[PDB]
């Protein structure tokens, strides 16, 4: 929820990353996908 | 690479579309600007990946090693 | 190390009283074998460790990074 | 837990590692042991 005190940044650091394959939000865990083709 | 607290953030975006079978393991960062975040590394030698935390199959794979 | 599938965990005992702020982050994985364990790269190089995937810190862990 | 289809252990292989910070298992969520040394 709330940003707790995070891991040193030793191993990773990191400001930017990755962000493809259909980058998108929000749980997944329930999809109806129904074909979408039209 | 400089990280302090104006920003660090291990992804960009979190992907969503990314298959369950194609990455090796999970590795998960919090950063001070991002909520959370896991990067899966794709089999073989392609690269890592960001993986939505609340992905379909993330969700359950968390709940499984949570004890579900 | 040699390996085999046959018998695969990437550890077989799991670490409980290890602490959340000494790791750098989780690696995950998912052997046949063994259930679920998240092994954490420790500060420092001391060497990375695995955590109980159902440890406390791990169950807040997951769940918040899972919705909540 | 169950004998699902998981993933593949690509680079990391493994298959016994070792445990410390005394190795238990079973979640640890709700316990009370609210630092006693005797």
């Amino acid at each position: 929820m709330e940003g707790i005190s995070i891991y040193t940044s030793d191993n990773y650091t990191e400001e930017m990353g990755s962000g493809d394959y259909d980058s998108m939000k929000e749980p997944a865990f329930r999809e109806e996908n129904a074909n979408f083709n039209k | 690479k400089p990280v302090s607290l104006s920003y660090r953030c291990p992804c960009r975006f979190f992907e969503s579309h990314v298959a369950r079978a194609n990455v090796k393991h999970l590795k998960i960062l919090n950063t001070p600007n991002c909520a959370c975040q896991i990067v899966a590394r794709l089999k073989n030698n392609n690269r890592q990946v960001c993986i939505d935390p609340k992905l379909k199959w993330i969700q359950e794979y968390l709940e499984k090693c949570l004890n579900k």
